[PDB]
RNA sequence: AGUGUGGAGAUCGAAGAUGAUUAGAAACCAUUGUAGUCCACACUGCAAACGAUGACACCCAUGAAUUGGGGAU
RNA sequence: GAUCUGGUUGAUUCUGCCAGUAGUCAUAUGCUUGUUUCAAGGACUUAGCCAUGCAUGCCUCAGAAUCACUGCAUGCAGGAAUCUGCGCAUGGCUCAUUAAAUCAGACGUAAUCUGCCGCAAAAAUCUUGCGGCCGCAAAAUUGGAUAACUUGGCGAAACGCCAAGCUAAUACAUGAACCAACCGGGUGUUCUCCACGUGAGACGCCCAGCGAAUGAAUGACAGUAAAACCAAUGCCUUGCAGUAACACCCAGCAGUGUUGACUCAAUUCAUUCCGUGCGAAAGCCGGCUUGUUCCGGCGUCUUUUGACGAACAACUGCCCUAUCAGCUGGUGAUGGCCGUGUAGUGGACUGCCAUGGCGUUGACGGGAGCGGGGGAUUAGGGUUCGAUUCCGGAGAGGGAGCCUGAGAAAUAGCUACCACUUCUACGGAGGGCAGCAGGCGCGCAAAUUGCCCAAUGUCAAAACAAAACGAUGAGGCAGCGAAAAGAAAUAGAGUUGUUUGUCAUUUCAAUGGGGGAUAUUUAAACCCAUCCAAUAUCGAGUAACAAUUGGAGGACAAGUCUGGUGCCAGCACCCGCGGUAAUUCCAGCUCCAAAAGCGUAUAUUAAUGCUGUUGCUGUUAAAGGGUUCGUAGUUGAACUGUGGGCUGUGCAGGAGGCCCUUGCAGCCCGUGAACAAAGAAACAAGAAACACGGGAGUGGGUCGCAUGUCAUGCAUGCCAGGGGGCGUCCGUGAUUUUUACUGUGACUAAAGAAGCGUGACUAAAGCAGUCAUUUGACUUGAAUUAGAAAG
RNA sequence: GGAAGUCGGCAAAAUAGAUGCGUAAGUUCGCAAGAAGCAUUGGCUCUGAGGGCAAA
């Protein structure tokens, strides 16, 4: 009772439940990204249908508008420093041929995997949900974490994890336990 | 407003003819408002004249305006 | 109690309002004074905010003014002769503003005599004009010269009652002021007093 | 009566958080209109930090520690506004309350001989008994001689301390006006003219340093200098003159990259 | 078609009657016959009252006709 | 993402609905559920009934202590109780009533009331003490009562009660001369003077404060130039230039309030105020330098107007219904007159008059509803929800009435009735959860009789602290909570054998769930976060720490599988399946879909161009009225007309000329009239002709010497006129011009919706924070928008 | 007490004038209707309204 803390949805299911299309696509996408449900790309779905919508609004009006200047000139920054669109792509309309791969390959688990520092997808979301992977030296457990590209080159292995400079993991730990006990 | 009746002791009915528009038409549909208003002894107006009207305080039940000028 | 809102009045239409809320006290009425000409009796009401009202049942004087001398003095009020309500009021001896009463006229005449050294009781405690200063006297002469009193005062102060109009409120300040008749108005109202004797 | 003030009811320009707490500090009555003002603990708590809490705030505010207008005020619901002299001896403190371009309340700072003088905007001229003719200011205060030329909507510059009328400046065109309220709250330009609608709003018709020409109503307009070169108290960081929005942004964007 | 009051009533003919047909036929067929069918006045306002196609206005290609009025030989 | 698919036929093409599909802070219900963040939560039905407990009180250095109260001391300091002052009309809850009501935006109150708060104002008043109305004197040394308490107590009880005896207050009552001013009105059959009475000056007397009442006067002028006559009066000297006014003690001590407009502000004169007004509270506390004027901080009566509000009025707008067409007017309906009442306007009300006022542009009646901010859905246009956080209104079982108070028609205030109820010793006395928690009923339907004033605020005699901690179920924090929303586990890399891939092996490392803590968090806890040594800290292998819910003919992703059943059981939203070879039931296997979630029911939005303004259909599918007339209503033909010249420029186009593209400069910018100065013509009321220093920061642009000097004249001019132009106000003048639309601007609470910036680890969020790491920078940020109509 | 009397409300009781308000089914639209029901009424002292005739 009287609490005013927002909230709001960032997902919506698919129109059509059963697309023979749809569903293939999907099932790529989730092999292809290691993703757990098809939430996740839902949730990219949305994202890229807001963008989308403002950006048509934007080109509706006129270029010397003042809305689409600061509104326009916002979101290409936007896409530029999250890597969504390439630096040379500096027009409103390239925001209209956003993808859905665009998003996904700027997440981070996407990034440590192409990085080098997983072998694969599925490798790095358990790296980054295991407290290992450090964004500018701060830990990161989140793989839907957008990577900036600024920031692009500050992913390592954490300070604290036992493949960084921590101390040891479980498995060792126990043993010298186990290893001090028995003797 | 328009005056539309002149049957009562200084007092007189106007009109006011508008048109109030519909946002689902697009269109609009005439309407009006009837107001008695005090009239001075001092204009003598007509069934179907003009007058210009100030408000003042209430003087009767449903009277909240004097007559001012006649045209 | 009694109210004084519109919300039991039917509308113009016609209909019926439909009432969704109790009375309040910020539109209640009073019962009214009602004050009668008798020996002074008031009743002090609080009223909104904190201050009185004095509601007068019953006045016999009362402070009348002498328009067109620019005077006033306390006089007592003999009878009340017009009410343009109804007769009835007259018939109760009720005071409300502007009906028409009878005061005395004793000290409206004084003052004439000691002001204008004119006394209007000719041909038959009382102030006398022989008895005035060489200095009086030549301001009597000059407030005598661009001065002429009406006939229809004049007698009315002869005969020792004059008419007059109560211009204050008894029920709300418990007083009976009042204004002499003078002129036109007072020849209408002599008028509706003569008819039926 | 109301006692009470919802925080969502609250003036924005206060900028009080609505997850901290259920209610704000309702304004007592006094100098300046509840929607037109800041309450002495939103100033002693929020903008000088000086206190964590209400608590902290009382403690400081119930010594008297705190002046407006060189008098010690020991309520935290005592309402502040427009042009007034706010000092604290113990800290060195001493700013005046006006309004920035964006239209919120700023704390500028003001040196000695300055905290002394506090323009007021004539609202209302009187006689009072006794044949006295009284000017009534805009932060309340009745003045029992003003000056014979004094008319309403002129401002007099009045020295707190001494507690008299120094100087007059009259509200004609070409004089230097700064806006209290409206969309153009803050903004300092010069009297291009006034229209003139008898029983209705009066128009002002200003111009500001840079050129820009934007109106308000008469009553929004508050004289504070003969011309805007030369003023007559000392306004905020941005001197009244509004800001492309585009510009700005770019502006603070290079800004911050150029400290990072 | 039906109703009311006066007329009229040749023909046809709901109802009804008789004769046939038929398992039955109080139908179709045959011989009849009341109300009607006709007129005046007053009602009724229920039609596949249909072009199953609302009224006004504008544009619109071709051949042979038709009714009424004009112009030319 | 501006989308469709199955079912009518033997087949086809339609119309058309049924069914499918997705969302819902949208409710319920069923199955399931490891972690974490953020949250709705007895509205729907019964504005139904309620046990119990709590929910509104307040004391500082600064109103009143002799507790027979406490500590110390021979008076000092705390201080129960109780008078006094303020508050309890706010908050909280609920949505029953309610359509010219309420509400929203926008306006009014010059029609009013307004405690607390801000800035101000204050010269009325015959008082007191000693002596005999009189005299002397001046820091006013005022008076009666009543609480607590004591005594006797009554009563079953009762937030029930008597009687007597003490004593206080800033409770109540009374009352202050001189010091101490300016100003005015009326007078004496009083004096001193001038002339032979608009004469002058004194003294004497009665009135002359704020506020209130009645009457009278003010609260301005702003439409013309000169002469004489008389009466008085100013100067000039013994006839009018000069001259703000005024018979001295004041030679300028208002000749000038405000608005758009006032009978308003304010002033003068006359009369009045009888408690229904007015103390310097005859008050309190400090500081020193201890003061018949020491200097502060408080408290309070009255007057006044800003502010916080209250109350009234209404410019436009808001669902369904005509099987609701007339409504209103004895007894107010519409208006008028004098009154009454009100804080104030008003048929609000009395008396007397006049017949009006409203309605198919839908009155009146009826039905469903508290109104907005906003939610859902989404090409656009729309449709729909809004009991519920904020704003406004209304109510406290039902009705009415009322006191107190600045404010109540108050309900954890009173009075009564009605309906329910509790105690009782039968005499009597009580009760109002639509506040918090919680019960009983009602239902498809909704938590703890928890902790705390730490934060946010409110009240208040009140900073904090010191023998010394205000109240607060408002609020906050936890418990319960799969309404809803965000983030996210349930495993990761190999190796050997059986291009790959599955399977059988075999290894390696990682990590939380969880268990704990030097601790952190928190009012205290609990959640999060941090860690598994810093010398010194537990833990995954069937990682049994084991994922579910619906389906597998078609719509619609997934089996000619295997058994069972045999039109039975059952499934099946629709088409249909099942009658012995079931792709559909009951099961196993396998597979599909979403996933810590997933079915089902109902409602609603999209689907739906099946409500069609955008945008439907009407020969034969549902649907043009039998014909014509016809009022409201809707719609309605053309015209007053859009200019030239010059220069440059452009495939302009059909040698030179003519016409056009664009841009620049000219035009009395048709013709006429003048040499665009004046006049004439076009114009112009957002003009023209008049006239106002009380019109313009002294009458707008264009340092000695003259007034004078009984003047703080301590002032005024020191370019004057003429003619032109500009401000302010008033008056005069017309065979005089608005509205829709459209462009700008003004006015317009947040939350919510757009949106800028910002790595709260991301995100739902939030309006924060960032950087040097320093005794602080960023003179940090908190951008801007849209938001029906009406104004 | 109120039709229990009696074949049966026979007999009796009851209603009562005037004025204002109000009045159902049914109906040949005329009625039904004084339907049914509700209210007022005295005395005294006043007030208002409703006229004639004559006169420049
Ligand atoms: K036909
Ligand atoms: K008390
Ligand atoms: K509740
Ligand atoms: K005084
Ligand atoms: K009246
Ligand atoms: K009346
Ligand atoms: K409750
Ligand atoms: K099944
Ligand atoms: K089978
Ligand atoms: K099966
Ligand atoms: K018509
Ligand atoms: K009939
Ligand atoms: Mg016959
Ligand atoms: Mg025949
Ligand atoms: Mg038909
Ligand atoms: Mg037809
Ligand atoms: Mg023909
Ligand atoms: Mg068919
Ligand atoms: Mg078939
Ligand atoms: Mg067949
Ligand atoms: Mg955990
Ligand atoms: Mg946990
Ligand atoms: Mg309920
Ligand atoms: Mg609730
Ligand atoms: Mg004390
Ligand atoms: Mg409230
Ligand atoms: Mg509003
Ligand atoms: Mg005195
Ligand atoms: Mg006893
Ligand atoms: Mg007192
Ligand atoms: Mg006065
Ligand atoms: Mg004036
Ligand atoms: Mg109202
Ligand atoms: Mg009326
Ligand atoms: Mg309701
Ligand atoms: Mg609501
Ligand atoms: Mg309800
Ligand atoms: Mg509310
Ligand atoms: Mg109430
Ligand atoms: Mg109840
Ligand atoms: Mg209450
Ligand atoms: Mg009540
Ligand atoms: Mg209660
Ligand atoms: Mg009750
Ligand atoms: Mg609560
Ligand atoms: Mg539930
Ligand atoms: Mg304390
Ligand atoms: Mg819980
Ligand atoms: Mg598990
Ligand atoms: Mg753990
Ligand atoms: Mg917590
Ligand atoms: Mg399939
Ligand atoms: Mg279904
Ligand atoms: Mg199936
Ligand atoms: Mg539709
Ligand atoms: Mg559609
Ligand atoms: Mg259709
Ligand atoms: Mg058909
Ligand atoms: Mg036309
Ligand atoms: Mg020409
Ligand atoms: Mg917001
Ligand atoms: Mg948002
Ligand atoms: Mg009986
Ligand atoms: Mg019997
Ligand atoms: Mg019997
Ligand atoms: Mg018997
Ligand atoms: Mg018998
Ligand atoms: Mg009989
Ligand atoms: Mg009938
Ligand atoms: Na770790
Ligand atoms: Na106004
Ligand atoms: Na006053
Ligand atoms: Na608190």
């Amino acid at each position: 009772m009287r609490n005013y803390n927002n909230f709001n949805r960032v997902w919506k299911a698919p129109r059509r439940p059963f697309e023979k299309e749809r569903l293939d696509r999907e099932m790529k996408l989730c092999g292809q990204y290691g993703l757990r449900c098809k939430r996740e790309i839902w949730r990219v779905n949305m994202t890229l249908s807001k963008m989308r919508r403002t950006a048509r609004l934007l080109l509706t009006l006129p270029e010397n508008h003042p809305r689409r200047l600061l509104e326009g000139s916002a979101i290409m920054r936007r896409c530029h420093e999250y890597g969504f669109l390439d630096e040379e792509k500096d027009k409103l309309d390239y925001v209209l041929s956003l993808t859905v791969p665009d998003i996904l390959e700027r997440r981070l688990q996407t990034i440590v995997f192409k990085a080098g520092l997983a072998k694969s997808v599925h490798h790095a979301r358990v790296l980054i949900q295991q407290r290992h992977i450090a964004v500018a030296k701060q830990i990161v457990t989140i793989p839907s974490f957008i990577v900036r590209v600024s920031s692009e080159r500050h992913i390592a292995f954490a300070d604290a994890s036992p493949f960084g400079n921590g101390r040891t993991g479980r498995v060792k730990r126990v043993r010298a336990k186990a290893a001090k006990r028995h003797a | 407003g328009v005056v539309h009746s002149t049957k009562m002791h200084r007092t007189i009915i106007i009109r006011r003819n508008y048109l109030h528009f519909i946002k689902k038409y697009q269109r609009y549909q005439k309407r009006h408002k009837s107001l008695a208003v005090h009239c001075s002894p001092a204009f003598d107006p007509k069934q179907g004249d003009e007058v210009v009207i100030g408000q003042c305080r209430p003087l009767s039940k449903t009277i909240r305006y004097n007559v001012l000028e006649v045209v | 109690g009694i109210v004084r809102s519109r919300l039991h009045k039917r509308k113009i239409t016609g209909g019926k309002t439909k009432i969704h809320r109790k009375r309040m006290k910020a539109e209640l009425g009073r019962l009214p004074a009602n004050t009668r000409l008798g020996a002074r009796r008031v009743s002090p009401v609080r009223a909104r905010g904190g201050n009185f009202k004095i509601r007068a049942l019953r006045l016999d004087t009362g402070n009348f003014a002498w328009a067109s001398e620019a005077i006033a003095h306390r006089v007592r009020l003999l009878d009340v002769v017009y009410n343009a309500t109804s007769n009835e009021l007259v018939r109760t001896k009720t005071l409300v503003k502007n009906c028409i009463v009878a005061v005395d006229a004793a000290p409206f005449k004084r003052w004439y005599a000691k002001h204008y050294g004119i006394d209007l009781d000719a041909d038959k405690d009382k102030y006398d004009v022989n008895k005035a200063s060489p200095k009086l006297q030549r301001e009597w002469t000059r407030r005598r010269r661009n001065h002429r009193v009406e006939k229809a005062i004049a007698d009315q102060l002869r005969e020792g009652r004059v008419l007059a109009r109560i211009t204050s409120r008894p029920g709300q300040s418990g007083r009976a002021d009042g204004i002499l008749l003078e002129g036109a108005e007072l020849q209408f109202y002599l008028k509706r007093l003569e008819k039926k004797k | 009566a109301k006692k009470h003030l919802k925080r969502l009811y609250a003036p924005k320009d206060w900028m009080l958080s609505k997850l901290t707490g259920v209610f704000a500090p309702r304004p007592r009555p006094g100098p300046h209109k509840l929607r037109e003002c800041l309450p002495l603990l939103v100033i002693i708590r929020n903008r000088l930090k000086y206190a964590l809490n209400a608590r902290e705030g009382e403690m400081i505010l119930r010594q008297g520690l705190v002046h407006v207008d060189n008098h010690p005020r020991r309520d935290g619901k005592y309402p502040a506004g427009f042009m007034d002299v706010v000092e604290i001896p113990k800290t060195g403190d001493r700013f005046r309350l006006m309004y920035d371009v964006k239209g919120r309340f700023a704390l500028v700072n003001l040196s000695e001989a300055e905290a002394q003088i506090k323009l007021m905007k004539v609202v209302n001229l009187y006689t009072a008994t006794g044949r006295v003719p009284v000017a009534v200011t805009h932060d309340g205060h009745r003045i029992r001689y003003p000056d014979p030329h004094t008319s309403i909507g002129d401002t007099i510059v009045y020295n707190v301390k001494e507690k008299k009328c120094v100087d007059l400046i009259k509200n004609r065109q070409g004089k230097a006006v700064i806006v209290t309220g409206g969309a153009n709250r803050g903004r300092i330009g010069e009297i291009v003219k006034v229209e003139c609608h008898p029983g209705a709003f009066n128009i002002a018709h200003l111009k500001d340093a840079s050129g820009a020409e934007f109106a308000t109503r008469a009553a929004n307009i508050f004289v504070i200098g003969k011309d805007l070169n030369n003023l007559q108290v000392t306004v905020p960081k941005q001197q009244g003159l509004r800001m492309n929005v585009i510009q700005e942004r770019e502006e603070r964007l290079i800004a911050a990259e150029a400290r990072k």
